[PDB]
């Protein structure tokens, strides 16, 4: 149902996998930069879809998924806002970062 | 980086090359062991300008106390080799 | 509650009947087991409390402090395992006995149904730590530090005995439940003003309040690692716990008697932080940072609002953990360099990278980076003070700024730059030290996931 | 795999001051009775492919010819297709 | 003639512009010689202690110990109550406290007066 | 306050970038000026335009920094523009990428930077705002053109000035692909995004003719004046720098005093009174 | 703009202040006073939910343009005619605002001229 | 979803206009969404059905605790401690209940604001009014009690509020 | 500590100190990561005067521009339904004073 | 991942034809795009709606009477 | 093959978990996932109810 | 750097340093090479005019006005080489320099790797152990009484003797270790 929320959260979720793998064996080899760059490119091409959905219709959503705590009458919960600004800035930032990491695989070889 | 590992032969060749481009000193008279003040009759300002040219050629600048007592090409090459840690 | 006290008491015959080379192993194992047992006290109610018996009880404020006190002892044993290598077995057993007695006194202090029993144990805790500081201390100033630490607290706490007995003679009881339920307002009188001063000064001298904090850098510099650990984590929180309990009977006088103290803290938390910028000793720097944090806790307690109280409790727990971690790091450096000065050992990240990571995490926690519980308490107290008066933020903001500065200072001077050439006895870090740091840091980031366990009874 | 090819330097007599602004420099210097001692050293800076410069407008106008031809072709095709 | 450079506390006079270095006397040369002599003796002793393969510790620096002791524990025994120190201490330790007290007392009194008068608009002010 | 702060930020940073000699510092000051311009857009109540300018600046500023870093890596970690000369033919792809990025940055029409910057200029020129702020952003645009010309002139046009050992090489597919992706972006993404997003503000349909082209006019004015000023460096005339120039080089002396006077006056107290 | 110079270098009272504009009754010019018209109603404008500053007299062209944008999504350059009409309606609104500006300017001119002429007649 | 009551959390019909393609170009959004269902929504639904049937194999219940009303502080003697304890516990439970009520109203307001989009200023007036009323009631009941709040302090505050109201009413009537 | 000789072979190259030499009382104030007193090409007083003048002139000119603003020859924007009274705030049970816009 | 190019020592660096043609192609593409856009979208720069001159408007439509009625 | 195993273990599994979590747990509580009301334009039809929006006031079209 | 300093600076050395620094800053001002050469020969022409001056008073009065004039026109942003004490990469690689003695703390499992290197390392250790014992005696017998007067080290004079205090100069980590 409504792939907007699933894809928008999936981009951020998969952006964090190499951080968890930083203790695995791939972090001790020379293939890690390519792994992170590929992950970023996949995140960008995945995030390209909610932007397309917004462009077609104008979809906006708030996702309050995890409830952190409640302080009397105040409620603090893990909430993501995926309005026009977010769904437009995410693809641009991911594209720029992908280009920068591909460049850095050459600049920082030594 | 991708910088080739330059050697003593390369450094000596560069030093003699830049020295030969100096018109004030004769290409035939100069040797690897030729002194500047006595064997070539140069001035102190000539030595400091030669040090300037070496610095510009090799991309690093020699401190003044070390450069003022660098009087001959062989010790110039030796100083540069010691500073850049080149094996052979 | 006896299920925690009795094993702690049994720790003494276990230690004294142990083998000459197995005291540390059994002490650590059973201390960790006692901590696991005490973990059950975290289950709290939104109602009054868990009144175990006529003598002991537990609350949502006493539970985090009790858990931290029980968790501290294994860490103190692991820290003290190194520098006591050349000590006779009897004296090592004496040291472990002092630690166990201190833990027992703190455990029965934090429950304390009745105020006179609380005072008795809260003053009994002064003896084991004094003996630890003045006996197993490296420097010749340990005697003066012990005298200062003893006499400041005793001078502060002697009028408290008179105030408490006077309270019992007038009202009729010192049980905390009856005190809360039968509470009455305090009239504006000189007798009541001196009553307030006697009831408050004893705890405010141990926080420590700015201007009454001269004893703390001395008692921190001259103490051994276990002494600094215990006095930075839990023994500072005794004053905060005391004020939190005793303020129920001081109203409505506290509305205007708190002005002299608030200023002393509001300015003091700045001044000491600036002191941290110009310090040649790691231990002195961390001691002054502790003074700044406890001044902020004093402000929170004197404001007397719900958000203030929850912020103060969270800040107490977070400051205890972070300060103990920082002192462990400083002691690890000292055991290599034997100098205790900041500028001698430089560029240590080049030599000890995982210790550099531990330094970075400790500094980030001390820097109050979100979403750590340090920032939760700091932000709650800042908001409550903002509600108290919109101008306070200025001072608060300045302190926060300065805080970050000195923290990164401590990170940059010791770990970055060029290593000192003439120090070559920097051995690789042991597994014991790394395990100590991990056991320090993982509970902080775990408590970050469940803040409600450390937000006090007013949550 | 690195750059170990034993590169050799050119000859020192190849570099000649004439044909470069260093010529005007030494002429001005002789006009006051002075002479450059290091003039031939930097002559290589003006000798090979570096001898030719590009103006700022030309640098900005780098690929205008091919683009203009492509635009002409495209607009002609558009005109011949729309006018149908 | 060119505009003069005025040194300040936070921008010192360049070593090349000091007239003192140009006023040369045999006394100055002797002073510089003995300065470099004591510097050389210290460097010699440091290098002798440094290059010895037998040493596996930290070279104790008496200068560092003196600096730390002077910064930390030599203040009070050399402290004498003077009008300057008394006045500076009184100012820097009492003025800020009373100033902040006055500021906050005025602010809170104004707020209390507004609350009693009812003109504060405390709607939605639930958490305090 | 937002509009005034943005105007002072953009002009001060453009003035600083005018005379800087390190390429990275120049592009940093360019970024600061762009951020000030975005804050100016925020001040005149045009948030969506500011977001669009964020999106465009991302593309061309990232490409400019990538090209700069490629040049530094090719010249053995050398950053100063005094010791780098004719790279226009020695490294063509970097030259054309930097040229396109500078054109987009300066508001060349029908490019990525056009659809944002031109509308910023139009909206600030047609609103009830400060006259000083308007003059300030116009001068800032002129100085932006000027320092872009400075970069191109001193980095690609003259004679080479690097050490004889030539190590120039771009033939690496990673760098080429990374540059060309953002290059395609800086050509087309502005048009694509502007044509795809729904309208978010009331447009300025009618303009006086002189005010419509003021952005292009100040752009070409800056180009011409900067080119004329950089052309005089070939003259065999040596003159000491003017007082105004010195002020610009030391960044208005803001880093000096503001990093010497306050810090000292704090630290001393931290030792003496504290 | 020239009007800025005419206001801040010339006579301040000679020209109107846009903050307090209009300063004259709307019937002072002519008694015709035709009322401007609206095409989109309240409920459908709210459903289209443009924006508060976008809910103006030209909102019907904006609604049509949004309909086109949503409908032919893949071809983002199809419905160009409606953008042209919306821009034309904005242009008309702007020229109406300029006509207002000029009308109040000349009305202020004639009012000042009346003050001066009455003063001159009274003096004589 | 039956997991929550619809009346406590009222929601609009939110009718959505049917697709009306104007051009022949196939929009990639529909292809992407169809492949999204085919690759994600089917295995997820299958696994959920498996888990649901596994849960159905073993069903057990839990109940909401009911509390009996107890005499409050206004009918308590001066020094009688037991009824004071009962009144204090009851007052604290009531306090928690009102906090949750305010939480529900705030959630309603936030949901209204996000749902109505850029017409929120006019389309959420009712929720704003309800929140204003509930906030005023809560502020009157429980504000300024302090860290050591108790039933007696709330009663004293309420009593002084009645004093003020009675004096003002008498003065207005006798004005 | 910044302006010390960078070519001397110090025992502590980073801090530019020699072993056994007397240490400045405020060494931690000058460690090359903090305030430094190195000479500058322009005198201190001139730099302070120039920056203060620039900032003061900037603030004064901004205030003057606030006094003398810039705008366009247009009247106020006209909104249909009583300056959009219903959609701006609301209060539908008050019947505000109607405002009609002038067609020219 | 590139090819081997040796230093030159005061000689112009060899340039692969691939980078030459890529740079030329992209410059040509940029200029073609600019020219095409200016041809198709000329109002984006020169404007579309002429700016009316307020002074040319007659006093009839501006509600100005011949200075006597009121 | 590496690209396929990447797209499986780095995209498909996270999106499956996220979709399950959002569809069956996050949406189980009220107001957690709330959606912007879709825009309504004149002449549209609604799937849920079936009524049609009446057209507008036939504005005078010229140029 | 390598050379021990002197107790003072001679007038000739000072004037050489002024010439070097002024030439460098003029090069910074005149970006192009030909213009730099022109003004550099002009600078040498105005520099050697007072070469043959004799008395000390006028010579000391000179080189002072020159220093002031240079200070006024010093190009406040000069060109600095990347590895210079003011350049963009002055201490870039100081984080990769690691002392040799840390290899004494390697685990025997790590020492199993690279056996020839460590055998050579023990050879170097034994050589240093003998040479130090020789060097202490050589230095104490060589030094003048009352302490050294300059920080210059004598070389080796015997056959098997090594230069005094050589271990920590020879075993520098590297210029660019990683
Ligand atoms: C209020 C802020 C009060 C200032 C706090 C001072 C803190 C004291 C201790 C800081 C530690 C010292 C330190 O960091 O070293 C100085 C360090 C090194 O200097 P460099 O320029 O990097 O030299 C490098 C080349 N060698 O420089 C600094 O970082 C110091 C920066 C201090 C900034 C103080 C000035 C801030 C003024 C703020 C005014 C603007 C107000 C807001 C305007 C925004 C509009 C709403
Ligand atoms: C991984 C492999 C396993 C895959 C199988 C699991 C697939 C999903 C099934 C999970 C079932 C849902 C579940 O876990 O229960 C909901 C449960 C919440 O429990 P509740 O009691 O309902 O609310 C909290 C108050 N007590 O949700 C979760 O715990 C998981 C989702 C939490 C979000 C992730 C949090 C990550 C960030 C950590 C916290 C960071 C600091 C705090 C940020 C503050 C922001 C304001
Ligand atoms: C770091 C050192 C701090 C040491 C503690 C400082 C605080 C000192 C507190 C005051 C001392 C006496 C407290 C008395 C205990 C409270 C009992 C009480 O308040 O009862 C009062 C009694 O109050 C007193 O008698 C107090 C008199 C004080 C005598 C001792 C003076 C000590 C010095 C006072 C000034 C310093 C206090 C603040 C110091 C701050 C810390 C430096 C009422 O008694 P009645 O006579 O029955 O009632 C009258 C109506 N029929
Ligand atoms: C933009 C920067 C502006 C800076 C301009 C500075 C002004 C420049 C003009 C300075 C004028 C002078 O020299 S001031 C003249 C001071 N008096 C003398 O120079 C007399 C003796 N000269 C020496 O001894 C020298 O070393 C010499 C013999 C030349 C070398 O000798 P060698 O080599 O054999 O060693």
């Amino acid at each position: 149902m409504n792939p907007f929320a699933s894809l928008t959260l999936t981009t951020l979720t998969i952006l964090t996998i190499p951080i968890m793998m930083s203790n695995s064996n791939i972090y001790k080899t020379n293939l890690y930069p390519n792994y992170v760059k590929t992950t970023v490119s996949y995140a960008f091409t995945l995030s390209l879809v909610p932007l397309l959905m917004f462009m077609h219709t104008g979809q906006e959503m708030i996702i309050s998924n995890w409830h952190w705590m409640t302080l009397q009458t105040v409620e603090l919960s893990l909430s993501f806002k995926m309005d026009y600004f977010s769904v437009m800035f995410i693809p641009v930032a991911l594209f720029v970062t992908w280009s920068i990491m591909e460049f850095s695989m050459w600049y920082m070889h030594s | 980086s991708d910088a080739p590992p330059l050697t003593l032969e390369a450094i000596k060749d560069r030093v003699l090359y830049v020295l030969k481009l100096y018109d004030k000193i004769d290409p035939e008279k100069l040797s690897v062991n030729s002194h500047f003040m006595k064997d070539l009759g140069l001035d102190s300002l000539d030595q400091v300008e030669i040090i300037m040219a070496m610095e510009d050629e090799f991309g690093f600048e020699i401190p003044d106390i070390d450069a003022e007592k660098l009087m001959c090409p062989q010790e110039i090459v030796d100083y540069i080799a010691d500073k850049k840690d080149v094996y052979e | 509650m006896l299920k925690i006290i009795i094993p702690t008491t049994m720790l003494l015959p276990m230690t004294w009947m142990s083998k000459h080379n197995m005291i540390w192993i059994n002490a650590t194992v059973h201390s960790l087991l006692i901590s696991l047992i005490s973990l059950s006290l975290l289950n709290q109610l939104g109602e009054n409390s868990l009144n175990f018996s006529l003598t002991f009880f537990s609350d949502s404020l006493s539970a985090p402090l009790l858990v931290l006190t029980t968790w501290l002892l294994p860490l103190m044993l692991m820290a003290s395992q190194s520098h006591l290598s050349k000590e006779t077995t009897t004296r090592k057993k004496l040291y472990i006995t002092m630690l166990i007695l201190l833990q027992l006194f703190l455990i029965m202090t934090f429950t304390a149904t009745e105020l006179i029993l609380f005072y008795i144990l809260f003053e009994a805790t002064l003896v084991p730590t004094l003996i630890i500081i003045t006996r197993w201390g490296n420097q010749t100033e340990r005697l003066n530090a012990g005298l200062y630490f003893l006499f400041y607290t005793l001078a502060g706490s002697l009028p408290l005995l008179v105030a408490l007995v006077y309270i019992q003679n007038t009202t009729g009881s010192l049980n905390f439940l009856i005190i809360h339920y039968w509470s009455h307002p305090l009239s504006n009188s000189w007798s009541n003003i001196f009553m307030w001063l006697a009831c408050i000064m004893a705890f405010m001298v141990k926080m420590p309040l700015y201007g009454l904090h001269l004893w703390l850098p001395k008692a921190h510099v001259e103490a051994p690692i276990a002494g600094s650990m215990v006095l930075a984590a839990v023994l500072l929180k005794l004053g905060g716990y005391g004020m939190m309990r005793i303020t129920t009977i001081l109203n409505p006088l506290t509305n205007y008697m708190a002005y002299p103290f608030l200023m002393l803290s509001m300015w003091g938390m700045i001044m000491t932080s600036s002191i941290c910028l110009r310090q040649t000793d790691l231990k002195s720097l961390i001691a002054y940072s502790s003074v700044s944090h406890m001044a902020l806790v004093i402000v929170a307690i004197m404001i007397q609002t719900p958000w203030s109280f929850m912020g103060a409790t969270a800040l107490m727990i977070a400051h205890g953990l972070t300060s103990s971690m920082l002192f462990c790091l400083a002691n690890t450096n000292y055991e290599r360099v034997h100098s205790r000065t900041m500028i001698l050992a430089r560029g240590l990240q080049t030599l000890l990278p995982l210790m550099a990571t531990w330094w970075l995490v400790a500094s980030l926690t001390n820097l109050a980076l979100p979403p750590s519980i340090n920032l939760i308490g700091e932000l709650f107290i800042i908001t409550a003070s903002f509600s108290w008066s919109n101008i306070t933020i200025i001072l608060m903001g300045m302190n926060m700024m300065i805080t970050a500065l000195y923290s990164l200072y401590m990170l940059i001077t010791t770990q970055r730059g060029k290593y000192t050439h003439h120090i070559n006895n920097i051995k690789p870090s042991f597994t014991r030290e790394n395990a100590l740091m991990a056991l320090h840091i993982l509970p902080l980031l775990l408590l970050t996931l469940n803040p409600k366990m450390i937000l006090g009874p007013l949550y | 795999e690195h750059g170990h090819s034993k590169m050799e330097l050119p000859d020192y007599k190849q570099w000649k001051i004439e044909g470069t602004p260093l010529e005007t420099v030494q002429e001005k210097l002789a006009a006051r009775g002075l002479r450059d001692p290091w003039g031939r050293n930097e002559a290589w800076r003006y000798s090979g492919g570096f001898a030719n410069n590009v103006s700022f407008v030309g640098a900005l106008l780098k690929g205008f010819k091919w683009g203009f031809a492509a635009f002409v072709v495209a607009v002609g095709a558009e005109y011949y297709l729309e006018s149908q | 003639s060119f505009p003069k450079y005025k040194p300040s506390r936070l921008a010192t006079l360049p070593a090349t512009l000091d007239p003192a270095e140009y006023d040369i006397s045999p006394e100055t040369r002797k002073a510089q010689a003995e300065r470099l002599a004591i510097r050389s003796r210290l460097k010699r002793e440091y290098l002798l202690q440094y290059n010895d393969p037998n040493r596996l510790g930290v070279i104790e620096d008496p200068a560092l110990i003196r600096w730390t002791y002077a910064r930390s524990a030599n203040i009070y025994p050399n402290f004498r109550p003077t009008p300057k120190t008394s006045l500076l201490g009184a100012l820097f330790g009492i003025g800020p406290l009373f100033f902040w007290y006055y500021v906050f007392k005025t602010d809170r009194d104004k707020k209390e007066k507004l609350i009693q008068e009812g003109k504060l608009d405390q709607t939605f002010n639930i958490s305090y | 306050m937002t509009l005034c702060l943005g105007a002072i930020t953009t002009l001060f940073t453009a003035l600083c970038a005018i005379t800087q000699n390190d390429i990275k510092k120049i592009v940093a000051f360019s970024t600061s000026s762009q951020l000030g311009l975005m804050m100016v857009t925020i001040g005149i109540n045009q948030p969506h335009l500011a977001f669009l300018h964020i999106c465009m600046h991302a593309f061309f500023k990232a490409m400019l920094f990538m090209c700069s870093g490629s040049i530094i890596h090719s010249l053995n970690d050398e950053q100063d523009i005094r010791k780098m000369g004719g790279l226009y033919k020695a490294m063509p792809f970097t030259t054309t990428a930097l040229i396109i990025g500078s054109l987009a940055l300066t508001g060349m029409p029908y490019l990525t930077g056009f659809y944002s910057k031109d509308l910023i200029i139009e909206a600030v020129n047609m609103s009830y705002t400060n006259a000083w702020a308007l003059l300030m952003t116009l001068i800032a645009t002129s100085l932006t053109a000027a320092y872009s010309t400075r970069i191109i002139f001193f980095a690609f046009l003259g004679k080479p000035r690097f050490p004889p050992l030539v190590l120039i090489n771009e033939n690496n597919p990673l760098l080429i692909n990374s540059i060309k992706r953002l290059l395609i972006g800086s050509i087309f993404a502005g048009f694509i995004i502007s044509n795809n997003i729904p309208p978010m503000t009331v447009p300025n349909t009618t303009m006086p003719l002189y005010m419509k082209m003021t952005a292009l006019i100040v752009t070409i004015m800056g180009f011409m004046l900067a080119l004329e000023l950089n052309n005089t460096t070939y003259y065999l005339k040596f003159k000491y720098p003017s007082q105004t120039y010195k002020f610009s080089n030391m960044l208005g002396y803001y880093p000096s005093i503001m990093h010497r006077l306050p810090t000292y006056h704090n630290l001393s107290m931290s030792q003496k009174s504290a | 703009g020239a009007h800025l110079a005419r206001r801040y270098l010339g006579d301040a009272s000679k020209e109107p202040d846009p903050l307090r504009m209009p300063t004259f009754p709307p019937d002072y010019g002519f008694p015709e006073r035709k009322e401007r018209e609206m095409v989109a109603t309240q409920q459908e404008m709210n459903d289209a939910q443009l924006m508060l500053q976008q809910r103006d007299y030209c909102a019907h062209y904006l609604i049509q343009l949004l309909k086109c944008k949503r409908d032919s999504f893949p071809n983002f350059l199809a419905c160009k005619h409606e953008q042209h009409d919306w821009d034309y309606c904005e242009h008309l609104d702007y020229v109406k605002r300029m006509k207002e500006f000029e009308r109040e300017r000349r009305l202020l001119q004639r009012k000042k001229r009346r003050e001066q002429r009455e003063a001159e007649m009274a003096r004589g | 979803p039956d997991s929550w009551d619809k009346d406590v959390y009222p929601e609009p019909p939110r009718r959505t206009p049917a697709p009306a393609p104007q051009t022949s170009l196939p929009n990639p959004v529909t292809y992407l969404t169809k492949i999204f269902d085919l690759l994600v929504d089917r295995p997820v639904t299958l696994a959920r059905e498996f888990i649901e049937q596994q849960h159905a194999k073993n069903r057990y219940y839990y109940y909401h605790r009911e509390f009996r009303r107890v005499p409050d502080i206004t009918e308590c003697e001066e020094k009688d401690i037991l009824c004071m304890f009962e009144a204090e516990m009851q007052w604290r439970r009531d306090y928690k209940v009102d906090q949750e009520i305010v939480n529900i109203i705030q959630e309603r307001l936030k949901a209204c604001q996000q749902r109505e989009g850029e017409s929120y200023r006019q389309n959420c007036a009712k929720e704003l009014e309800q929140f204003t009323q509930v906030s005023k009631a809560f502020q009157d009941r429980y504000s300024d009690l302090g860290a050591h709040y108790s039933a007696r302090k709330c009663l004293a505050k309420q009593k002084q509020r009645m004093l003020a109201e009675r004096k003002a009413a008498k003065e207005a009537a006798a004005a | 500590q910044q302006e010390r000789d960078p070519w001397y072979d110090w025992d502590h190259p980073d801090l530019r100190l020699n072993w056994g030499e007397p240490i400045h009382w405020d060494l931690d104030m000058y460690i090359r990561n903090r305030v430094d007193t190195s000479p500058t090409p322009v005198s201190w007083n001139t730099m302070c005067k120039h920056l203060f003048g620039f900032v003061a002139f900037m603030l004064f000119m901004f205030w003057v521009g606030e006094i003398y603003p810039s705008y366009q020859p247009v009247g106020p924007k006209q909104y249909p339904y009583n300056d959009l009274y219903l959609e701006r705030g609301g209060d539908p049970t008050k019947e505000p004073e109607p405002v009609v816009h002038y067609e020219i | 991942g590139g090819v081997h190019i040796e230093p030159r020592y005061r000689q112009f660096p060899q340039l692969t034809r691939s980078q030459l043609i890529q740079a030329e192609f992209f410059s040509a593409t940029m200029w073609f795009w600019i020219l095409w856009r200016f041809w198709h979208d000329s109002d984006a720069v020169l404007g579309h709606f002429p700016y009316p001159d307020p002074s040319q408007w007659t006093d009839e439509e501006l509600g100005i009477l011949p200075d006597d009625e009121d | 093959y590496r690209h396929s195993i990447f797209a499986v273990t780095h995209v498909l599994i996270p999106v499956w978990i996220i979709h399950y979590y959002l569809k069956y747990h996050v949406t189980a509580k009220p107001y957690t996932v709330v959606e912007r009301k879709p825009r309504i334009f004149p002449g549209d039809t609604i799937l849920e109810t079936g009524e049609v929006i009446p057209l507008m006031k036939e504005f005078p079209d010229q140029h | 750097a390598f050379s021990a300093p002197a107790a003072y600076l001679t007038h000739q050395q000072k004037v050489l340093r002024l010439y070097k620094r002024a030439l460098r800053h003029l090069e910074s001002w005149c970006v192009h090479r030909d213009k730099y050469r022109y003004f550099a020969c002009l600078m040498r022409a105005r520099f050697d005019e007072h070469k043959n001056e004799k008395d000390m008073v006028k010579a000391t009065q000179l080189l002072r006005q020159a220093e002031e004039e240079f200070w006024y026109g010093q190009h406040p942003q000069p060109y600095i080489f990347p590895e210079s004490p003011g350049g963009t990469s002055y201490e870039r690689y100081e984080c990769y320099k690691v002392p040799e003695w840390c290899l004494d703390d390697w685990h025997p499992s790590e020492k199993a790797m690279y056996p020839d290197y460590f055998a050579k390392r023990e050879q170097w250790k034994r050589l240093r152990r003998e040479s130090w014992e020789r060097e202490v005696k050589q230095l104490q017998e060589e030094t003048p009484p009352g302490g050294p007067r300059t920080e210059a080290l004598p070389p080796a004079r015997k056959e098997g003797d090594l230069p005094p205090l050589w271990w920590h100069i020879v075993t520098r980590p590297r210029e660019r270790p990683m």
